[PDB]
């Protein structure tokens, strides 16, 4: 069930495109800057995610980058069935932005802060605990 | 025709 | 020791692949990068460190590690600083290569196959890493 | 001067 469910959203800063995948049950996130919001780049991002975590279902916004063939082809192959979090990530990015020349670097510092901040457990602890339990 | 393109 | 990763590089089609292996589980994260430079290596480790609880990363200590950028990212993230594994990954990439136009796509299919393969009640690397980290958290 | 460059 909800061990394998992710939500994927896009968000925009400095004229660049950021995809955010949220593991719904834990609040853990994977995010990165991509060149453009196309089926191809979206499919690559999901293929990466799916090799790293046991992704069964991904909820998306169903817009233009999902009407074509590539995302559907990557999800078929990987066995995947088809905005507070954007605001929070953006908050963290603005607090570290001046420490990096490149937005992509700031994004990853923000993912690190988000996933490791203590809330008892961090999101990173929550996801591994949820998935380890589900394994039996 | 490939997974990522054509 | 739940926190220990090894980072290696490997080369195919004129392109550079970094491979991070969680030593205790054999789980891997790998990506094609544009060049084997301090900056690109630093970005790769910052990504890894936000995803997993990385305490120590063992590297080959070559040219991309002599500068400031990897050191600055590891200091920030709190990180202290199997040629079989490059061979196993390349074997899997060769088996999926003609399915993808771009090498980068083939690499990620290979990471998926490596991390999810079940070699028997006998788990995958993906199961092994979550089990090892969850056990250590408590 | 920054984390990723200068
Ligand atoms: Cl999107
Ligand atoms: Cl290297």
């Amino acid at each position: 069930s909800s061990p394998g469910i992710w939500q994927l959203d896009c968000t925009h800063l400095e004229g660049k495109v950021i995809l955010v995948a949220v593991h719904v049950a834990s609040g853990y996130i994977e995010a990165e800057v991509i060149p453009a919001e196309t089926g191809q780049e979206t499919a690559y991002f999901l293929l990466k995610l799916a090799g790293r975590w046991p992704v069964k279902t991904v909820h998306t916004d169903n817009g233009s980058n999902f009407t074509g063939a590539t995302v559907r082809a990557a999800c078929d192959w990987a066995g995947i069935k088809q905005e507070s979090m954007n605001k929070e990530l953006k908050k963290i990015i603005g607090q570290v932005r001046d420490q990096a020349e490149h937005l992509k670097t700031a994004v990853q510092m923000a993912v690190f802060i988000h996933n490791h901040k203590r809330k008892g457990y961090s999101a990173g602890e929550r996801i591994v605990d949820i998935i380890a339990t589900d394994i039996q | 025709p490939k997974i990522d393109n054509x």
